């Protein structure tokens, strides 16, 4: 998996396209197709719906009071 | 009257929404200064018990589990001394 | 829909359920 | 802000801090004058196109622009 | 990142340009400056464009819809 | 390809864009503190004749980087 | 709503008077359209609460397989 | 044959829903046919 990860990060580069003479050829393409488009579009609606402001680091300046409960 | 024996579940929902909006639109130091005055101390004794410490523990855990904190620091001090 | 409304109020904001969850977290 | 906050009808967006969950600022809202001119020119376009239009369709054009 | 968030507070405060948005061709930029950076920027602008008679108020424009 | 500052995105209506911009201003770190001469600057503008000055050879060279 | 035009351009001075909008027969009370449109701030608050509740319900339905 | 001829099943992802909440609204496009000012449609349901 580490060797495959090295080849995968070698694949994911920019590589701006060569001007090719003639008709184009289909290169190497995917994701989970059967049944995952519903939860994918639910994730799209959740990303369009969720609103949160400020930076992600906001856990500072929290006293974090705990419950006393009972003994 | 903050007590689990008397108040129904919808009453706790109502008090939670009410005090969340009170902590929102005016500040928690200002809310503590409003609740900490000597003139309105008989008017807050059903809300802030300081007696029968099962009920005081319930009030402290209630205001903590709402998400406030802060207001029950005096009640935590009073509970820790007894 | 009163039964679904009591189901929604038992699934509401509910500090009692938070007490139950934190008590089972602290006990176990 | 002097005195206190200005509890006014609906033009005020009470902006909330994400951390402290407190209303820290107020956003007064007004409609820009370009939008005023666009709406007024829409009504003027309706009135100039009213010469060959029935009453129901004129009211429908007004209702569309108004909502 | 999302629209108006950063990874860190230190990534926010590393530059004067805090917020940026482009609506097709409209541009909305929000800067935050300290005293020294604002003084240096004012000094460089007055170095290129001097104005001893304080005529910069006259060409400046303001929102007339507000009181 | 498009970073999230490019608007109008499909995620929000433009009043929600206004509200998100106001909240992103409000939720910055120490944004209203002016004790040490810190100044906030909000700039709004346009690009004027943006559409009329897109050179087509440069546009073809730029679009060959993408597609 | 109407106030002094002397102090309209200076500050906001509240509302001291009302003038009529359109003529109608005494009482009438024609309903305004703006009272049937929710304000944007209430819709944003309700949208945040409803979508957070839906996200927690979806997490519970995934975890409990219900 | 995994379900019947094997007694060992597998887990399932995603969320199950009621079908009755599933297809209330149809249509490809928005309810504003371009501009289309004079086509009434200010209300969703019928009057009575």
């Amino acid at each position: 998996a580490a060797g495959e990860q090295e080849k995968l990060e070698a694949t994911n580069r920019y590589h701006m396209p060569k001007e090719t003479r003639g008709q184009p050829a289909r290169a190497v393409d995917e994701s989970g197709a059967p049944g995952e488009e519903q939860r994918r579009w639910e994730e799209a609606r959740l990303g369009a719906a969720s609103l949160k402001f400020g930076a992600r680091d906001a856990a500072s300046q929290e006293p974090k009071y705990q419950l006393v409960l009972e003994e | 009257k903050l007590s689990e024996e008397t108040t129904t579940s919808s009453s706790r929902i109502f008090v939670k929404i009410f005090f969340q909006e009170l902590c929102e639109y005016m500040g928690l130091p200002k809310l503590n200064a409003r609740l900490k005055d000597e003139t309105l101390q008989p008017f807050f004794e059903g809300l802030l018990p300081r007696d029968n410490p099962r009920n005081t523990r319930f009030a402290i855990n209630f205001f903590t589990s709402i998400g406030l904190g802060g207001l029950t620091d005096e009640l935590r001090e009073h509970l820790k001394n007894t | 829909d009163l039964d679904r409304m009591l189901r929604e109020q038992e699934r509401e904001g509910d500090p009692m359920a938070n007490f139950i969850k934190k008590n089972k977290a602290k006990e176990n | 802000t002097s005195y206190e906050e200005f509890t006014h009808k609906d033009g005020v967006w009470n902006l909330q801090n994400e951390v402290t969950k407190e209303r820290t600022a107020q956003c007064f809202l007004r409609v820009d004058d370009e939008s005023m001119q666009r709406f007024h020119n829409r009504v003027r376009q309706i009135l100039m196109a009213s010469g060959s239009t029935t009453f129901t369709k004129i009211v429908n054009k007004w209702n569309t622009a108004l909502i | 990142n999302d629209f108006l968030s950063f990874q860190d507070i230190a990534t926010e405060a590393a530059h004067p340009i805090r917020l940026f948005c482009r609506y097709i061709d409209r541009i909305h930029i929000f800067f935050r400056f300290t005293a020294d950076e604002a003084r240096d920027l004012i000094q460089r602008y007055l170095t290129e464009h001097p104005d001893p008679n304080n005529e910069n108020i006259v060409g400046y424009n303001n929102k007339k819809c507000w009181p | 390809l498009f970073p999230p500052w490019i608007k109008p995105a499909d995620t929000e209506p433009p009043p929600l864009l206004v509200y998100k911009w106001c909240q992103g201003i409000n939720n910055l770190q120490d944004v209203w503190e002016t004790s040490e001469g810190e100044c906030n600057v909000m700039l709004e503008s346009r690009f004027e004749k943006m559409y009329e000055k897109i050179d087509l050879t440069l546009l073809n060279r730029l679009l060959r980087l993408i597609v | 709503p109407q106030s002094d035009l002397r102090w309209s351009k200076q500050t906001d001075v509240g509302i001291t008077h009302f003038r009529s909008g359109m003529s109608h027969e005494e009482d009438q009370l024609i309903p305004n359209l703006y009272r049937y449109i929710q304000p944007w701030e209430s819709e944003f608050i309700d949208s945040q609460r409803v979508w957070a509740e839906y996200a927690l319900k979806r997490q519970e339905a995934i975890a409990q397989n219900r | 044959v995994i379900a019947l001829g094997v007694p060992n099943p597998r887990t399932s992802n995603e969320v199950q829903y009621d079908q009755r909440l599933f297809n209330q609204s149809k249509g490809m496009d928005s309810g504003f046919a371009g501009g289309e000012d004079e086509i009434y449609n200010v209300y969703d349901q019928a009057w009575r």
